[PDB]
DNA sequence: ACTATCCCCTTAAGGGGATAG
DNA sequence: ACTATCCCCTTAAGGGGATAG
């Protein structure tokens, strides 16, 4: 799949994701614990965003992680 | 001597035990770039050098039973050159619990892959009555190297079609076989074990064997698996919550140190399953609850390690209710407690009896664990309880012991009283 | 690969990594420009670490980062 | 009438214009999921819904030419509804740079995959004169819809064997030809490129082509390439650093809004072979020094849009030498400013002569990239640049103008020596 | 209906600078 | 030689709670 490098890289490639699945912001911040609110910023500012935060939105979204080489 | 750590057959690593004492770990280059790698421990991640941490003893202790005085009963038979973990290890170090294996590194010797000698009606009552005399986990005088964490009596047995024949080698055993204690604890189990499934609830099968004068337990075991071919018995690695925080035995209860709702809960964030995990976990509160079990101390909840270092629940299990305790003494559902307990205002609720679902909400409210999901699990529970029960009890053996189902059936109705009452 | 599903599961692996490679928390440090208090940090505490912090040592390290499904 | 935008034969999605003139754009669910799925840009994320963001603007006016004369003076020929934007996109938008196509919604019109009419020696020369009239991007009244960013006067053309024939229909030019602006201009880069190149940098090769009266510079689209039977001519997306951010050719200049060192150093971290590019974009800015060139605005750095939204720096392109400029005039390498300002102490130091190697480190310092890296790009300018200098010298045509190159290899000289005198 | 902000509060990342083991 | 801590400072994540568009 998609090689991302950046937070930005992530965000997008997960608001994507989500908006595909037609999930909302709300939906996923209350099945695992987190805010709304933090879903929103993580999806404009995901530069600064607590990795914990990171994997729960992920998890949200069904989806896991892996790491690969750069190639 | 080194002592090796192989897996279903492949090298890990291998324990050290140095002079000062010290008990040590390394992995093996040659795993640790395995297909299989995965930590031996969530205690014990993967990385070059030599492990030097209390992580390493406390892993390889919580192998062995929890009583000073089943310990000493194991140094008599073997003679061993101590209690002291490695020793004991080194000794009955073949069919330990998960898939960790310990052969002395001076010692290749490829016991039997797949053997057993199937044993007699007699031999069977035999072992089932070694906590008699003075014979620990069933090892009579007669090519034994097993063992099983715990505190009451037990020995786990090799499960060939009819047979219950004694694991030969590094053969892994199938069922972990218990004895009585409390009383018929057999049946309390196998009883509490039907209702569990019943329930919706992850546990493992169970069925008692009959020997004369002596009842047993026979559990079946969610740690092994036959492999592709019907041909090789596979042991499936896991740990208990103990180990992964890399915490002694010592602290199994959370009334001493050990972990708890919380603790527990948020490790599980980071399972494969998580959101799933994360509820059963919950779900299992509850039900502790209604059969008022007094067990839940980490040494009972175990995560399976995958490769690359993943995880998930094990289906629960050891599911005993101290109900049938109420009564004949002073003992009354007001001395009952959680072993883990569940927050509240004035601090943290830990008493059945005085528990109400509240109580739960309210712990189901700071970990933030969905509400919307706790208020299922109650409702769930509040229109299940009594087909759950009848459809169980005309099932239990036209000889199963009576009081046991009217005195843990009985309680746990009045408990489940509350839920209907709301949900 | 292995995926991974959590911040602990990530520094685990990412140290390993670094091991493998004989490299230090300095030598990456300086290459990326981050402190190698913030790499000690990282592996030890990755629950709470910026996702920029996360790319720039996933950067030196030479490695990517793609999301697959959990199966 | 509504905008397809293609790339390579490919929807991508389609622009429209409202009523209100508002310019949208939106993907096409198909794109959305195609291999080949990427961002048009940085700038325009791939999402669901219809992106309505001045970014939408943006991106496409800064497909057009820089200048407000030149706009007009394509609407000119081509009937276009006006100087819009959306307009003249619709008409002359065929060959952007990049590889996004523009065709109109009701028309698909399989125009030229893969056609050209070669040019004579005279018609090359008529196009290489178009700015003398009033025919801009030397697109004559004679099937031609090209289109090139920037403010001096050029116009792409393709390149087949020994001819340059005239683009028909989508077909990709492959070489951008610039014309004499600051005199032999054509002569300036031709040098400025070549130097460049010669001293490890990214660059396109460049050759001049000789037309009579009119001497026109010939580079070569590192935006191009051939597939894989020498079939197709594919285009390699890009964006320049205006896009990327989503802001207006009017910000080129890090002196009106624009980006500089820092923002873009800081978006290479980002990069697929970020610590690389991070480096040679600083490598660059000391070059810029050196030679003196002053063009260094956003729209003059451009990132490659790979697929899943990835990016690297494009090789650099346009550099041209603002010293042959000194003398004759007033103008002098006190009045040199650098495009983008490296730090310094007095706030932010932007004078080629009152720069000094201590300035560059001070950058190298806050922007946190390796000291110990910038004191190697330092040092390998301080003992190549004679090298570089001669062996290019040695190249030149024998008709190449003579001051360009000394009142360009002098200045840089003495700029040169603050270098050796250190490293 | 859905996401972007906000006031408000506490705990902390990460850069400086730098040493204890 | 290499990593874990530390004092110290500023900017901020993320949870409460909650509304403007
Ligand atoms: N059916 C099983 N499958 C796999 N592992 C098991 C099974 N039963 C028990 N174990 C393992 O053995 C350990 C102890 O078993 P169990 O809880 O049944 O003992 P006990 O009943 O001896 O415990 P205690 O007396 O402390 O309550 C656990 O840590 C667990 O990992
Ligand atoms: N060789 C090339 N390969 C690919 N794209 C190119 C090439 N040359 C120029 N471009 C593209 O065209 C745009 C303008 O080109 P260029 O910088 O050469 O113009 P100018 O020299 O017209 O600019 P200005 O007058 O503003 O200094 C850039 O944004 C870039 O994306």
């Amino acid at each position: 799949f998609q090689k991302i490098y950046s937070p930005t890289q992530l965000a997008n490639a997960m608001k994507l994701v989500r908006q595909q699945n037609g999930w909302t912001q709300s939906e996923l911040a209350k099945k695992i614990g987190i805010k709304q609110a933090t879903i929103s910023n993580f999806e404009n500012n995901p530069d600064n965003t607590t990795l914990t935060t990171f994997f729960k939105i992920l998890q949200s979204l069904e989806l896991s992680m892996t790491l690969c080489d750069a190639k | 001597p080194k002592l090796v750590t192989w897996m279903n057959n492949q090298r890990v690593g291998e324990l050290t035990k140095l002079a000062n004492g010290a008990h040590t770990f390394k992995y093996a280059p040659e795993w640790l770039a395995s297909r299989y790698a995965r930590p031996l421990s969530l205690s014990l991640p993967l990385q070059r050098g030599n492990i030097t941490s209390d992580a390493v003893f406390n892993f390889f202790d919580n192998l062995l039973p929890d009583s000073p005085i089943v310990r000493d009963r194991i140094v008599k038979r073997y003679h061993a050159k101590s209690r002291q973990p490695f020793d004991l290890l080194s000794e009955i170090g073949r069919d330990s619990v998960g898939a960790v294996t310990l052969i002395p590194e001076d010692e290749t010797v490829t016991h039997p892959i797949m053997a057993w000698e199937k044993l007699t009606e007699a031999r069977l009552e035999e072992v089932l009555t070694a906590y008699k005399a003075d014979i620990p986990l069933g090892m009579i005088r007669e090519d034994f190297r097993i063992s099983v964490a715990g505190a009451q009596e037990k020995t786990a047995l090799l499960r060939i079609g009819n047979d219950w024949c004694i694991p030969k080698g590094i053969t892994p055993t199938t069922h972990i076989i218990k004895l009585p204690i409390l009383s018929q604890s057999v049946d309390n189990e196998y009883y509490c074990l039907l209702l569990a499934k019943e329930l919706g609830l992850n546990v493992p099968d169970a069925e008692i064997i009959k020997a004369g004068n002596v009842r047993a337990l026979a559990v079946e075991r969610f740690d092994r698996r036959w492999n592709a071919r019907r041909t090789v018995l596979l042991r499936l690695p896991q740990e208990d919550m103990c180990q992964t925080f890399g915490l002694p035995s010592s602290v199994k209860y959370e009334s001493d140190g050990g972990p708890g709702i919380a603790r527990i809960m948020a490790f599980l964030m980071g399972s494969s399953e998580a959101l799933k995990d994360r509820y059963d976990f919950m779900k299992f509160q509850v039900f502790q609850w209604l059969i008022g079990a007094t067990q839940g101390h980490a040494k009972n909840f175990s995560v399976f390690i995958q490769a690359g270092g993943s995880y998930r629940l094990t289906p629960f299990y050891d599911i005993i209710s101290a109900f049938p305790v109420l009564g004949g003494t002073g003992i009354h559902i007001s001395d009952l407690k959680l072993a883990m307990g569940l927050n509240a205002s004035k601090g943290k609720k830990t008493a059945i009896d005085k528990i109400y679902p509240r109580h739960f909400l309210a712990t189901a409210k700071v970990l933030r664990f969905p509400e919307v999901q706790m208020h299922e699990i109650l409702s769930d529970f509040a229109r299940m309880i009594p087909a759950a029960l009848d459809n169980v009890k005309t099932s239990l053996p036209t000889d199963f012991p009576e009081n046991v189902v009217t005195a843990v059936e009985s309680n746990v109705l009045r408990l489940h009283g509350r839920l209907s009452r709301e949900y």
